[PDB]
RNA sequence: GGUGGGGUAACGGCCCACCAAGCCGAAGAUCGGUACGGGCCGUGAGAGCGGGAGCCCGGAGAUGGACACUGAGACACGGGUCC
RNA sequence: GGUCGGGUCGAGCCUAGGCUCCGUGAGGGGGGAGAAGUCGUAACAAGGUAGCCGUAGGGGAACCUACGGCUCGAUCACCUCCU
RNA sequence: UGGAGGUGAUUUAAAUGCCA
RNA sequence: GCGGGGUGGAGCAGCCUGGUAGCUCGUCGGGCUCAUAACCCGAAGAUCGUCGGUUCAAAUCCGGCCCCCGCUACCA
């Protein structure tokens, strides 16, 4: 997802690898939901 | 009797009785009535959408052929089909196809027939003037889409959603196909009020 | 691009008939977007960066678009026609 | 000068044709900023089960399990390698 | 003198905090 | 044709096997922490619809009446 690594470092916010696989649930769906 | 004999079906069930042997076993019962034409026991005919199966990784159905098993209107012996009244069409399919009213608005025509499927469906809409058969009757609005609502197709049924709201037709989306023999078939509109459907237009299907 | 021709004051596919497959292109073709160019001005240690209304030598329009008369001189700002 | 024919260059109009120039305009999903509203405690130490990356699946929400990799992980027991 | 690496172990139920 | 409970503010436990409504969420209040919630413990709390019978003696075994009423005659 061309990664840029100052986000890993949980400072002041959530976790990388759970907000990818979220952002997943919503470009599957903006391609797939009438986005036809 | 001059276009393709549908039965638009409302029923359909199973004889088979808990317990039955595997010697008197019978396929399901599919009940519409004959408006166009006409029906007969031993005929080809395809049921649609009837079944849905995984082709090509997207979901997709199976219009489905069979001939009759029996015909009848309760406890009478007959053979074929006329038009007048909900009749009964025993098949040569499976059963549990059948049971609890899965294709209820199924439709039957012939296996070299017909009858298309479409799962983005344009239809006329005709705005409805209030809030009939409520407590409570409040404007009818001009919407925007991506709002979800109910498509009764005659007999048949489905979600839909949409992305152009022309002025009097509708592009919907779906997730199941159509049985639309001809122009203009009359597909109605409902939108939920309190966990209640009820109308907000009449549409004819263009195809 | 070639052979052979009419045309303008003058050479030119500038135009015509014939003959063939050439022309440019990632060392940026085409298409989009912006601007009138050059003497020079503003700043800066200098290397640059940014601007080119006002003065002089260039170039183009006369409400939008087309076309001719007269004269050496042009399709003519205070000359002529059409839409 | 006029009038008929033939030919010649040519705006406009006009059908139909998609492109781009839009006042808008109908449901929307997020997004940024308000942290005396409500729900819970994942993150920092061995954060009370160590954390963090790639794929996959699930979950009222932060999040949880499943194989393959790194120290940006803390102590006891034990080695082994050098200074 | 100080580490520099490796194998094992490494423990019930323990949530949260106005105001300058 | 019937047939069931007839229960504290709330789950109704407990009914032939007979004497303590029987625990549990909830209401008052007392403990622990600094303080809150979790946590602990006393208190309130109906006393079995109701008239009875049987029963030394009771919801406990059997009946009058009535509360609410829960299952009474579908596969083309
Ligand atoms: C599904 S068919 C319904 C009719 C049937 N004969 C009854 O009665
Ligand atoms: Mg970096
Ligand atoms: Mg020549
Ligand atoms: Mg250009
Ligand atoms: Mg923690
Ligand atoms: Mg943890
Ligand atoms: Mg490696
Ligand atoms: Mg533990
Ligand atoms: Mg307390």
């Amino acid at each position: 997802m061309k990664r840029r690594p100052r986000k890993w470092k949980k400072k002041g916010r959530m976790r990388w690898k759970w907000i990818k696989k979220r952002i997943r649930r919503l470009k599957r769906q903006r391609k797939k939901e009438r986005g036809l | 009797l001059s276009q393709k004999p549908v039965m638009l079906v409302i029923r359909s069930f199973d004889v088979n009785k808990p317990g039955t042997q595997f010697n008197e076993l019978k396929g399901g019962v599919i009940g519409g009535s004959i408006i166009q034409g006409l029906f007969k026991v031993d005929q080809e005919i395809k049921v649609l959408p009837g079944l849905r199966v995984e082709k090509q990784g997207k979901v997709s159905y199976e219009p489905i052929f069979t001939k009759i098993s029996s015909i009848r209107f309760g406890d009478e012996e007959f053979k074929e089909a006329k038009p007048g009244g909900l009749v009964a069409i025993g098949t040569y399919l499976d059963p549990s196809l059948t049971k609890a009213d899965n294709l209820l608005g199924s439709i039957i025509t012939l296996a070299d027939a017909e009858v298309p499927v479409l799962w983005n469906i344009r239809i006329k809409y005709n705005l409805l003037e209030r809030v009939v058969g409520a407590k409570e009757m409040l404007k009818v609005d001009p919407i925007r889409a991506k709002e979800t609502l109910m498509l009764s197709v005659g007999s048949s049924t489905t979600l839909g959603i949409v992305t152009s709201v022309k002025k009097d037709e509708i592009e919907v989306e779906l997730r199941r196909p159509v049985a639309v023999w001809s122009n203009n078939i009359r597909t109605v509109i409902s939108r939920q009020i309190a966990g209640r459907w009820r109308m907000i237009g009449w549409g004819l299907v263009e195809i």
